[PDB]
This record gives structure tokens, sequence and C-alpha cells, in this order.
């Protein structure tokens, strides 16, 4: 939810 | 009231033969002089000659190979090599059995996103792809199978462009190691070297990049259209599976990166087994990743992971004939996809005749499916592996011809399998062996005397 | 109208803490970076630290690292200064600053508050009056010695404010924690002792008010 | 209706330059009409791309156009402890352009930016960067909101908040009526995207050469979310103004977000303060719905219309299949306190990937008849694919479904003619409004007058 | 840390002048550097900000320059408002550091000082305290020495001195001399003597008085 990058 | 055979000069036992197969011909010394040698069989018995004396041959067909068709070295036509011996004019019919026993071609080349959020997703990807392989092998002994590797384009914002160290290992800043991001990569084309394909499967690894959404879409444009790189059999099924963890970009997201040049819909891959226009050409839309597709006859499938199953199912009702599974730690749902597309094809029977005589002509009947007796027909439609069709062959010789021994192939277009027809050619009556070279009762010049006449 | 609106002057013990503010007005405080700079007369100017109230991140120079917390409050607009373990070094006077334009400038300043770090008591000051010597010449100069008080200020005048030239009141000096203070005036001589000369000196943390006529000197 | 196809002006760029990525035109204080062009691709005097912008005075036979020059050199500046450095190569100066009294805005989308500390970095991103020239003076200034100094460290240590190091600032540009410039960032926030509001004035009065980074304290940026329906949105891919809540002493933002909610796109209506007012949702996914976005009253009611474009829109058609020809909503505003509803026209184009909706432009009053018009670009469409421009007129229902007029490319294939417009202004004081077309793949302009 | 120099410390000009003041960076700082304003009882305003920028509303005769290490503030046309200190800071680095300052003083005609002597008050020497006041006033320039003398021999500890800002209306300096001791001390000696050098004169102004003699 939090990070918006490739994770 | 008078016959063909009666009315035709008949000169000897051979001209009889020749005149029409209803003819017979009596060798009977006994016989008096008033009587024609050369008649109908029920006449000539009628008029008192000797039942061993008539020369009548009955026109035949015997099969010589009959191995049976195999279940489950391969069998899928029955019988494979027939004897037909024919007299003058004649003709005579025959059986073919045709089975589908050897297991469809399908292609299936699959599109690993290797992505860095793909990191817990690794192991997932790697048993979907080896189970892919192992058990499509065993639903089909015809499979051929590659696979291809995505990310993102390689640019500005999507890249990592700093410090320098981060173009070789992305994650330096993380103070690990991955690889260096790529757009689409050409791995492994489609090959039946099964346990192969799984060992690099089993070696790849993820690179890193910046935002979310990745450029599977690129590969799934150039995986579709690069014909001779990917290697995509003529007459194949063919299934493009595509997996991913993430949303994609589309068409019109690579302004973000200064591109603005529509996607062509071409191949750009070439001879490292990159996509070299990956940084020079947008997204591909998903009408003309439709039109690819279509045109080069190719089913996607999307393996997302849960977390994106609604988006993909979404995309796939704007692209008809798509289909969606769920990747997971466990193969069954996308296998399932596979096995159902597996289950869809279907196959015909097409007879085609090589090296038939000038002088002899096939009629045909088909028994397909339908268990109908279709004449003229030598094609059946709709059939899957274990079905089988029968055909009924009929052989017309014109004539006698001075061959005597020929030979042809019946064959199902596509099959190794046929049938070899071996004609002979029965135009003399077996009278003419014993021919008695000395005359000794026609004595003017005239020479031999056989089945009871001179010259 | 940018403008940074310091709280008052601070008379703080040895050992003990105080907290300075510093309120942003005609602005938001979360702007810009918001510095604190000290001023002594001897040692001059020296930086602080900063905030950026945006966030809360500071850099402190390493000199008041661990004396010094500086923090803001978005919600009031205010920057604030904590000076701990308060020793005779801290009395000075402490200022806000922020930049105008470029980040990293020191252009905006607050008035400067005041910190006075002292264990004295109030005390009322001693008022002395100063007459000359017994030959005058065209001019006499008289004075007045104001000892021994605190805190800081005392008003001195003279003539109740009515005899203001050729006065020369001197700056208070601290003399062992105490302040003194004095002033001359100087007249013709034909103005005194003709006519009377008056010191006035109030000191109001000792709420007290001293008048001392300058007397000529006798046998 | 009335724009002469026969009599066209060409303007030209270098080869290469991709001059009419983006166009205005410019009056004087003189009150003389000029044409702006961005030009993002072309070489700097280095031999290496950093874009620029042209100049073009009105001339029938048009031409080659004066360079507007611009600062192309990197800066680099140590300070705080820190190096602060700028990049303008590929940068893309003139991807957008806008015009204000007399002042020229040129935007820099891919301008990069990196602060160094000791061994960390912010990292090497595309903050973007504006130019602004004020030519009869000779004044310069920028203006570059998302560049910060915060190093890599602190976005992790803060889940990436406040990111504005990809915004592209000046990726879409307008000017309100008041001269407050507003840039679409659509990278900023992590790929949200954002909005950068300053006072032109105030750009001027605050911008000096070398600092790098400096405060506009007028400025007022958009907000950061946490709504998943937002993330990759590309929020200010298009922008644009308008009078939305019947309140003429505010202004209200239009702004496009073309991959809002899994790419099912999204345009949004703002006040001055950023919040929203109303939201107009795309109708298919990957359409592209908030590409373009134009305002402009067309019915005559004196109340701002809104027209969004789908350029990717696919259209139904006979067994199940579809076919991607772009649309165009037009939403008609109505009286009183109340919502803007569904559309009250759909176009939708009619050649495959024309992309029919990729760019609309108010041209004001083209035929003098009290209604205004519109034209929408279609730059791949045509039987010959090779671009098109359709007009419309406005009337009492809102637009007529059938263009007034159309007008083929006379440009080759490739040159995306129409993929920028512009109209509402006459060039040649004849007393009609003209339209200028951009055809950056040819490297040309084409100026159609309107006829009496 | 950058160690900021500023010179000179003080300087002594006149209405109209162009004056400059330098300071100088123990390394190069880009024209990372501000100068500052700070007049007689006020707070700082700022003149310039990145080596040669006015902070918006500074008058057009402020200007700064240089590179490197080395900069300058000229004042064209000194106006009266124009006597204050000023001071430069460096913000290449952290810490940000400042120069030690300088003052712009008034110029004026030399004159020496008028010296005053006052024995201890009556009521002073009733507490036990005796304080010997000098007043030393109306001198210029401002750099001043007082020396005490108690029956000839030089006296320095207990003695508190204080200095006036420039005068407001002749430009002179003035300075106050206590000498402070126990009245027993005093009251154990005649002479006392409070002796002013000063550059206007080669000698210096002696003034005294004996202890009870009127
Ligand atoms: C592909 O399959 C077809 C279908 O089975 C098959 O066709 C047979 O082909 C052979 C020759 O190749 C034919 O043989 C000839 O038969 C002639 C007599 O035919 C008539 O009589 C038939 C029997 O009728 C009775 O029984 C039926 C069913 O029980 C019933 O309906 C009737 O009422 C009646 O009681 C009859 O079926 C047949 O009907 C066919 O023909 C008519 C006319 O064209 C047509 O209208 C019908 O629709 C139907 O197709 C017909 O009424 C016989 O005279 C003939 O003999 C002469 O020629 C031979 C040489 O060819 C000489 O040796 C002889 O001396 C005579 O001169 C010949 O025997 C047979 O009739 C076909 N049967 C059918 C049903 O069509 C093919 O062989 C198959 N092909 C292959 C490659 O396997
Ligand atoms: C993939 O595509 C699907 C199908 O299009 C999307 O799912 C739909 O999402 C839309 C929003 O885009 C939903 O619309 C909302 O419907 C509500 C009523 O639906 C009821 O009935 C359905 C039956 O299918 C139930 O499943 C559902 O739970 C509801 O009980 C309305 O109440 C909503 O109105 C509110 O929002 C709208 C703005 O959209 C306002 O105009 C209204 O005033 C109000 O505030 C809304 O219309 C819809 O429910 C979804 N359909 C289905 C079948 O689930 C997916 O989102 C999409 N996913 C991805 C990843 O792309
Ligand atoms: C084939 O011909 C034979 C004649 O020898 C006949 O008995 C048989 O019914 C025929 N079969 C078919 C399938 O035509
Ligand atoms: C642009 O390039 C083309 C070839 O790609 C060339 O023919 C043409 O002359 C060039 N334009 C100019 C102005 O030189
Ligand atoms: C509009 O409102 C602003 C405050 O929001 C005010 O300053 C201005 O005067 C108003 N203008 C008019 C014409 O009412
Ligand atoms: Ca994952
Ligand atoms: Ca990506
Ligand atoms: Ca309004
Ligand atoms: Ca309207
Ligand atoms: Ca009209
Ligand atoms: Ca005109
Ligand atoms: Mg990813």
């Amino acid at each position: 939810a939090k990070q918006r990058g490739d994770v | 009231g008078p016959n063909i055979c009666t009315t035709r000069g008949v000169s000897s036992c051979q001209q009889c033969l020749a005149v029409s197969p209803m003819c017979a011909w009596c060798s009977d010394e006994a016989l008096p002089l008033g009587s024609p040698r050369c008649d109908l069989k029920e006449n000539l018995l009628k008029d008192n000659c000797a039942p061993e004396s008539i020369e009548f041959p009955v026109s035949e067909a015997r099969v010589l190979e009959d191995r049976p068709l195999s279940d489950k070295q391969v069998t899928q036509v029955s019988p494979q090599r027939i004897a037909l011996r024919l007299r003058p004019d004649d003709s005579k019919n025959f059986s073919i059995q045709v089975r589908q026993v050897e297991d469809y071609p399908v292609d299936i080349y699959y599109l690993m996103d290797l992505s860095y959020s793909m990191k817990d997703d690794l192991w997932s990807i790697q048993n979907l792809g080896t189970k892919l392989a192992t058990q499509m092998r065993k639903l089909t002994s015809n499979l051929r199978i590659g696979f291809g590797a995505f990310v993102d384009k390689p640019v500005s914002p999507y890249m990592y462009i700093s410090p320098p160290e981060a173009l070789e290992n992305p994650c330096y800043d993380m103070k690990t190691t991955c690889l260096p991001m790529f757009g689409y990569k050409h791995v492994l084309t489609l090959t039946d070297q099964v346990t192969r394909f799984n060992e690099e499967v089993k070696k790849q690894s993820v690179s890193r990049n910046r935002d979310a959404p990745e450029g599977g879409f690129d590969a799934i444009m150039q995986a579709t259209v690069c014909d001779e790189k990917i290697g995509w059999r003529n007459d194949a099924s063919h299934l493009l599976v595509f997996t991913t963890d993430a949303k994609t970009h589309i068409a019109l997201d690579g302004r973000l990166a200064g591109i603005v040049q529509p996607n062509d819909g071409q191949c750009h891959v070439g001879s490292d087994n990159h996509y070299s226009a990956s940084t020079t050409m947008d997204y591909p839309s998903l009408g003309l990743m439709t039109e690819k597709l279509s045109q080069k006859n190719i089913n996607l499938i999307f393996a997302v992971t849960e977390n994106v199953v609604n988006l993909y199912q979404n995309y796939s009702e704007l692209i008809p004939g798509t289909t969606v599974g769920v990747l997971s730690m466990d193969s069954s749902n996308v296998l399932q996809l596979i096995v159902d597309a597996y289950g869809k094809i279907r196959s015909k029977v097409e007879l085609e005749v090589r090296d038939l005589p000038e002088e002899l002509s096939l009629s045909f009947n088909a028994t397909c499916l339908n268990n109908e007796v279709i004449p003229g027909l030598k094609s059946c439609m709709g059939l899957k592996i274990g079905d089988t069709v029968s055909f009924s062959i009929e052989a017309k010789v014109r004539g006698c011809p001075q061959e005597k021994e020929k030979s042809f192939t019946i064959k199902p277009v596509g099959f190794k399998d046929s049938l070899i027809v071996q004609v002979t050619f029965d135009c003399d009556c077996a009278c003419q062996a014993q021919a008695e070279p000395n005359s000794h009762r026609c004595n003017n010049g005239n020479g031999t005397f056989e089945c009871g006449v001179c010259r | 109208e940018v403008q940074l609106q310091q709280s008052g002057a601070e008379l703080v013990k040895p050992g003990a803490s105080v907290k300075l503010s510093c309120t942003a007005s005609g602005f938001n405080i979360k702007d810009t970076y918001v510095h604190w700079v000290k001023q002594r007369p001897e040692q001059g100017l020296e930086w602080i630290g900063r905030i950026d109230p945006a966030n809360g991140y500071t850099k402190y120079d390493p000199k008041f690292q661990g004396k010094a917390t500086i923090t803001a409050d978005t919600s009031s607009n205010t920057a604030y200064l904590q000076l701990s373990s308060l020793t005779s070094e801290d009395t000075a006077v402490y200022y806000c600053v922020r930049p105008l334009y470029d980040y990293y400038a020191m252009d905006y300043w607050g008035q400067g508050t005041s910190v006075t770090v002292s264990s004295a008591k109030t005390t009322a000051p001693s008022v002395y009056p100063l007459a000359p010597v017994c030959t005058t010449g065209s001019s006499v100069t008289l004075g007045c010695l104001v000892k021994g008080y605190f805190p800081e200020p005392v008003t001195l005048t003279w003539n109740s404010g009515s005899l203001s030239s050729g006065v020369h009141t001197f700056p208070a000096v601290l003399q062992s924690d105490l302040y003194t203070l004095s002033s001359s005036v100087t007249v013709t001589s034909s103005t005194w002792p003709s006519q009377s000369i008056t010191c006035n000196v109030a000191h109001p943390a000792s709420s007290t008010k001293v008048d001392k006529k300058i007397e000529p000197r006798g046998p | 209706l009335n724009l002469d196809p026969v009599q066209l002006t060409f303007y030209a760029g270098p080869n290469g330059s991709q001059f009419g990525f983006s166009l205005d035109f410019h009056k004087d204080s003189h009150g003389r009409v000029a044409i702006v062009v961005g030009a993002p691709r072309t070489l700097g005097p280095s031999q290496e791309e950093t874009g620029g912008v042209f100049l073009c005075p009105w001339r029938a036979e048009g031409g080659q156009c004066p360079s507007l020059l611009f600062d192309l050199r990197d800066e680099t500046r140590n300070v705080g402890s820190q190096t602060l450095q700028t990049f303008k190569a590929r940068q893309g100066l003139g991807a957008s352009v806008v015009s204000w009294s007399d002042v020229i805005v040129a935007c820099a989308p891919w301008q990069h930016w990196n602060v160094l500390e000791k061994t960390e970095e912010a990292e090497k991103t595309p903050v973007g960067s504006c130019f602004l020239a004020q030519p009869e003076s000779g004044r310069r200034a920028e203006y570059s909101p998302c560049r910060g100094n915060t190093l890599s460290r602190i976005y992790v240590e803060n889940d990436f908040s406040w990111d504005k190091r990809y915004c592209e600032a000046g990726f879409s540009s307008v000017v309100t009526q008041a001269g407050e410039l507003v840039l679409g960032a659509p990278g900023g926030y992590y790929f949200l995207g954002l909005l950068a509001q300053a006072p032109v004035a105030d750009i001027f009065s605050s911008y000096r050469p070398g600092i790098l980074l400096w405060h506009v304290s007028s400025q007022s940026l958009s907000f950061d979310s946490s709504n998943p329906e937002y993330f990759d949105g590309y929020w200010g891919y298009s922008v644009a103004v308008g009078e939305f809540d019947g309140d003429l002493n505010t202004t209200e933002y239009v702004v496009g977000a073309p991959t809002w909610s899994w790419t099912l796109g999204a345009v949004e209506i703002l006040d001055s303060y950023y919040q929203r007012l109303h939201r107009l949702r795309g109708e298919q996914m990957a359409s592209y719905f908030g590409h373009s976005v134009a305002v402009t009253d067309v019915n005559g009611d004196g109340r701002h219309d809104l027209l969004v474009g789908a350029p990717l829109y696919m259209e139904s058609r006979a067994d199940r299949k579809l076919a991607e020809v772009g649309r165009v909503y037009l939403f008609l505003q109505p009286r009183g306190p109340h919502a803007l509803g569904a559309p009250s026209l759909l176009l939708t184009g009619t050649q495959l990937y024309g992309r029919f909706g990729s760019a609309i432009a108010p041209l004001g009053d083209l035929d003098r008849d009290g209604y205004n018009d519109i034209a929408v670009a279609a730059p791949y469409g045509g039987p010959s694919g090779r671009g098109q421009v359709l007009v419309f007129l406005g009337q009492s229902e809102g637009l007529r479904s059938r263009p007034s007029q159309v007008l083929d490319s006379p440009f080759p294939t490739g040159s995306a003619f129409g993929f920028s417009l512009r109209g509402a202004v006459d060039i040649d004081d004849n007393g009609y409004p003209d339209l200028i077309v951009g055809a950056y793949g040819a490297n040309q302009v084409a100026v159609y007058r309107a006829q009496p | 840390d950058i160690l900021m120099t500023q010179s000179p410390s003080s300087m002594s000009v006149s209405l109209g002048d162009t004056v400059s003041i330098t300071c100088h960076a123990s390394q190069g700082i880009s024209s990372n550097i501000g100068w500052l304003q700070q007049k007689p009882g006020k707070s700082f305003m700022g003149l310039i900000y990145y080596g040669t920028n006015l902070v918006d509303g500074v008058p057009s005769r402020f200007s700064g320059s240089g590179s490197g290490a080395d900069y300058s503030l000229t004042i064209s046309s000194l106006d009266s408002e124009d006597f204050a200190d000023y001071y430069c800071v460096q913000y290449a680095q952290l810490p940000y550091t400042f120069g030690g300052g300088t003052k712009l003083e008034i110029k004026r005609a030399d004159a020496a000082p008028t010296v005053s002597i006052f024995p201890p008050s009556s009521e002073q020497l009733t507490s036990g305290g005796a304080s010997v006041v000098c007043f030393l006033n109306n001198f210029y320039p401002k750099d001043i020495n007082v020396k005490w003398k108690i029956d000839g021999s030089e006296r320095q500890n207990g003695v508190l001195n204080s200095w006036t800002d420039q005068d407001s209306k002749d430009s002179t300096y003035s300075m106050s001399s206590t000498l402070t001791l126990t009245k027993d001390e005093y009251e154990r000696h005649n002479s006392y003597t409070c002796e002013a050098t000063h550059k206007t004169s080669t000698s210096p102004i002696v003034k005294s008085f004996n202890r009870n003699e009127c």
C-alpha cells in the first residue's frame, strides 16, 4: 500500500 | 440376344479377357465346333464346357501389411500395404482406417517479469515455468517451449541513472546486487529440450527499476511479431504466457520518458536478443496488440498475481480470446487454461494420392465420426486424439497396360503414415503357360496351339 | 511584510534552561529554513543551527550540540530555541533568521532576545553626588555615581530631564555580579552652584527612585 | 466552415528538432501577433539535444523563424555543504510553450537535477523546469518548483512521501488571465502527479542566476495522497483553466489524469486551493481519457463547457470487435450550483489508429454567428493516415456531430499533423480568428486563415 | 570551519565618501556570501545575498563584488544612516560563520579630553567605601589611556572603565574611570591623581586632589 515503486 | 463376349472377334483367350470383365474362355477340347469359346461363364457351363477348362479371372485385393492401429512406432493407417490384382478394364475396392494417435503440436512462449517487485514471486514464476514444461510434455510429446524476460524501458525516469554504479547494479543504494535493467530479452527459442528450458528458467534473477508499472506489453508485441526469433511453427497452437505482479505501461505513457513515436508493430529484436527500439518507441496500444495477436494467431494468457487479476481480467475483455490465470505458489490455475486450450484442438484426415498411374483412377467413400457413408468424399474433420475414421477406395484400370506391375500411395495430409497399394495387371490366361510351340494340329504355317485353338 | 517577532528579554539562573521563541508574521514559518544566531560584544556573531519547520529536521554547530535544541510548531507559526545548562557564556542576544529568496541565505532577522544568566538578587543602587574639588574656569563639571544594582536598567536624568545638554551617561558595567553606572553634566560656572542641579535615578526592579542634589564641598 | 485550406502558410524549423511539438500565439505590447513554437529536440550550440524555442513574426509567405535564446549551460553550486546540479542535455525545452501578456513561458519537462552531499545524493531525476522570457526587454527568469535538497535516504525513511523528484514540471502549462502560471507535473509525488502555481510577476522578481534553489512565496502546489486510485494517474498530463463555480472572483483548474484508477482515466475540476469540485471518469480503460482538455462556451449561454479527449478509445463494431479510433466528450455546464452531468455529446473518430481527440483547440467564433467553435486533431487520421483536423461549430444544442470542415495534412506520413493546435486569435487582422497546426514529425507549422 | 576575516575592524569616514569593506575566507566560497548591517542599538538588516544581489528595498549605493575567497561591500556616497556595523557571513559550508565586523565611524578634527577628578562623596565614605571618579570628556579620536596614582605610585586593581559611543552632536568620545578602594586605605593617603594619555599631546593631562584640603 505505502510504497508505489517497483517493490 | 447376343452378348459382347461372343460378338467381338475373339481369336484368342487373351482377346476374350480384354473385351470385358464378364467374359470367360473355354479350353475344353470336347466342346463342339458350333459353340463359342468366348462367352459368359453361365453360357459356357450351360453348353457343357468342362468347369476346370473355363478361364475366368477374378480381381482381388490382398492385405500384405496389417499392423493394428496404436493405443496409449505409432501406427495411424491400417492396412499399410495391399496387393491389387486387376483383369482388363476391371475395378476392385479396399478399406483403409486412419487414426489420430500422435499428440497435437503446441508452442508455449513464457514471458518473465524480472523486475524487483518480482523478487518474492521469483520462485513462483520458476515453478510455473518448469511445471508448464514438464506437465504439458506429458499432455503432448509435440510441445515446444521457450522464454523471454522483461523489466521496463531502460531510460530515465523508469531507470535509476545515478550514481554511475547504479547502471550496472540498480540495487547499489540498498547495498545489494541485482542485474542491469533491460527492456525485453529473448532468452530461449521454442525448443523440445525441456530439461534445458527448466535449467535456464531456474538461473533467472531479478533486476530493478523505479516505477511500479512495467514494460511487459513491449515484450508481448515483440514475442508476437518476431517469428524467426521466437520460433513459432505454422501448424501449431500458439500460446503466449505472460507473468507479472504489477500494473503495466500502456501507449502514451512513454511521453514521461520523452518518447512520442507510436509503436510500429514490427520486429526490432535482432542478433543481441534485446528489443532495440525500447528507448525510442512508445508502448503498444491494446488495439495494436489485438491486431498482431490475431494476425499471428497467438493466444495470450495473463498469468498474474492475485493483486492484479481484476486489472488483467479487464484488459482481457478488451483483447478478445485472451484469458487470465492466477500466478501463485500453485501452478494448477494457469495449467488448466493450457489443458483447456489443448482440449479444444481438432484435426482433419484428408487423403491424398501420390504416384497414381495414368491408367488407374480412384473413387472414395468417407465414413467419419457421424458413422454415415458420405460417397465421393475423401476427408473427415473434427477429430480429436484417439478418434478413427474409415474410407472405402475403389481403383479402376483402363484396359491392359504393358507395364503389368505398378504402385501408388494413399496418404493422409500431415501424417507420416501411408497405404502403399501394389497393382498387378492380369491380362493373360493360365492356359497360355502350356502353349506347346509345335503346332501339331494347324500344320499350315500357323505355329503353336493353346487353350484349344490355332492362330 | 515579512517580520520575525521574538519573545521578551530573559533573566535566568545558571544551571537552568530557557526557551526563546520566534513567531512568523506576514508569512508561514514552514516557508523557509529558520536559523538561530548568537551575538556577544567581544566574541561577535555565532551560528547556532537551523530547522526546516516543514519536517522538523535540524543542523547544529558542534559547539552548541547538546546545549541548544531548535524546534518549530507550524500550528502557532513559531520557531523555538531552548538552551540547557545555562552558563555565563550564554549571556548574549539571540536572533532568529530566514532568507529572502536564496534557500541558504541569511536575509531577514528578528529584533533579538536578550538573555542574562546570573545568580544575583535584586539590589537597589547606592547613588552618590560628585561635586568638584577645591581655581574655577568658565565651565564646571558635576557627576553622579550609581553603584551596586541588579538587574539592569536604571534611568538617570538631571533636574528631572530639564538638563539634557552637556550630559554623558556612561554604559553600565558589571563588577562582581552587580552593575555600576556613572554620569557627568557640564555647565557654565555662573550656572552652578547658583542654580540647583540634582541627579535623578530610578531602578524599577527594586521599586526605587532617588534624587541627589549636587552640593559644593566645604572646609 | 471558413478556414482556407488552399492558401496555407508554412513555418519550418531544423531537421529532427520537433519544431511544432507545441505552439501558441504571442501578442507584443504594440499588439502585433507572432507565433511561439516549441522544438524540444533542437540541437544546442555543442551538438547535444537540448530543445529550443522560436518566435515567428506573421508573414503570409511563412519561412524560417529567429531562435528565442535561453541559457543551455549546466549549473553547479556548492552551498550549504551540498553540491546542486542542473542537467540540460535532452531536457526537451519547448515541449510546452505558452504566452501571457508580453511573456513567453517555455518548459523543459525532462531537465534533470541532482544534489550531492559526501557519498550520498538526492538521485539524478527529471524535476523539469520552465524558462520565462520577456522579448521586448530581454528579461529572463526560471521556475523549477520540484527541485529539492533532500537526500535519497530520507525519502526511504519517510516512505517516499512528498517525493517531487520526477515531477516533469511544465509537461503541461496554462496561465490565468490574472497572470498565474499553472504547471502540470505528471510525475509528481512518485507518479501520482501534481500542479504547481505561481504568479509570473513573482517568478521574475524572485529569480537570480546561479542560486538554483530559491523561494517563490506566493507559490501553491497540490498535495500528496495515500489513495491508490491516484497511483500512476499522471495527474497534470494536461491542464486548463476556466469558470465553473459561478463566482467570477475565483479561477477553477481543469486537470487531466489519463491513467487514473488503474488506467480508467479521469479529469478533475478544482478550485485554486486544489479542492475537487467535480470528477469526470473515463469510459474505457487505456483510452487515455484526459490526454487533452479544452474549455470554451460552445452553446452561447455564457457558461464555460468542457471537452475531454480519449484518443485511444476503442469503438465497438460488428461481431464483438473493437477499433481504436479515439473519442471526444462534450460536457455542457448547467445553470446554478449543479454538477456536470453525463456528456451532452460524444464525437468518435472514424480512422483506425487515428488518435482523434489527441488535441482539442477552442477556435473562438470562426464564422461570427454568436456561438464559439472548436477544432479536434486526429494526427494519424484520414484514409492515408497522414493526419486530419476537424472543425465543429457550436450551436444552441452544443456542438454539431458532423464537422463543418476537414483539414487534411499537407505533410508526408509521420508528421503527426494536429498533435498541437491553437486558435481564437486573429493573426492577419481580418476580423476572423485563425488556426495554427503543428506537425512536429515534419518539423513544421501550418497556419490556416479564416475568411469572410 | 571556514574562517571569515573582515577588514578593517573600523574606519573613520565622512558623508559623501565611497568606502569598501573586505572579507577574506580561509577557502573559496564561490560567492556564497551575505552582507549584513546593524545600526546602533538596532537589529540586523540583510544587504546582499549570493555575493552581489541586493536584498529587496536596499539602496542602490550598496554593492557587492569579489570571487574565490575575497569579497567586498562598497557603499558609494555615504549617508548619515550608513554609520553602522557591517558583517559578512559565508554559507558555502555548515557551520555558517561570520566575519568579526566593521564599524563605520564619523571622522572629525582631533580634540583633547576635558579631564575632571572627583573625590569620594561623604555618603559613600560613611558606608565604608571610597570611589575616586575621573571623567575624560569630548575627545577625538577614540583611543585613550587612563592611569591612576596614589601618592605617586601607580594603582592598577579596582579600576572600572566605561566608554560612550560617538556623540550624536559633536562626534566626540567620552570615558569614565572609577577607582574603588577601602575607606581604610583611602584615608591613609593624601594625593590622588588621574593621568589621561591621548594622541593630542606627548605629555599626559594630569588631574589631582589632596585629601582634606579646603
Ligand atoms: C460408396 O457407397 C455407395 C453406396 O453404398 C456404393 O454404391 C454402390 O455402387 C455399386 C457399384 O460400384 C452399385 O452396384 C450396381 O448396382 C446396380 C443396381 O443398383 C440398383 O439396385 C440397388 C438395390 O436396390 C434394392 O435394395 C435397396 C436397398 O436394400 C432398395 O432401396 C431398393 O428399393 C431395392 O430393393 C439400389 O440400392 C440402387 O440404388 C442406387 O442407384 C440408384 C440409381 O442410380 C440411385 O438412384 C439410388 O439413390 C442409389 O444410389 C439401384 O436402384 C446394378 O445394376 C449394377 O450392375 C451393373 O453394373 C455392374 C458394373 O458396375 C455390372 O457388373 C453388371 O453386369 C451390371 O451391368 C451394379 O451392380 C450399387 O448399386 C451401389 N449402391 C448404392 C446404394 O448406391 C459404392 O460402391 C461405394 N464406393 C466405394 C468406393 O466403396
Ligand atoms: C474492472 O472492471 C470492473 C467492472 O467495470 C470494475 O468494477 C466496477 O467499478 C465501478 C467503479 O468504476 C463500480 O461502480 C460503482 O457501482 C456501485 C453500485 O454497484 C453495486 O452493484 C454491483 C453489481 O456488480 C456490486 O458488485 C457492488 O458491490 C454494488 O453493490 C455504485 O454505488 C457506485 O456509485 C458511486 O460511485 C460513482 C463513481 O463511480 C458515483 O457516480 C456515484 O454517485 C457513487 O458515489 C459505482 O457506480 C462497480 O460496482 C464495479 N463493478 C463490478 C461488477 O464490480 C473494477 O473496478 C475494474 N478493476 C480494475 C482493477 O480495473
Ligand atoms: C466392395 O465390393 C465388393 C465386391 O467384391 C462388395 O462385396 C462390397 O459390398 C463392396 N464394399 C464397399 C464398401 O463398397
Ligand atoms: C532532412 O533530412 C532529409 C533526409 O532524411 C534530407 O533529405 C533533407 O535535406 C533534410 N533537411 C534539410 C533542411 O537539410
Ligand atoms: C476576491 O476575493 C479576494 C479574497 O479572497 C479579495 O482580496 C478580492 O478583493 C476579491 N475581489 C472582488 C472583486 O471581490
Ligand atoms: Ca511481488
Ligand atoms: Ca516500471
Ligand atoms: Ca470561479
Ligand atoms: Ca455553455
Ligand atoms: Ca460559430
Ligand atoms: Ca484572421
Ligand atoms: Mg515490478
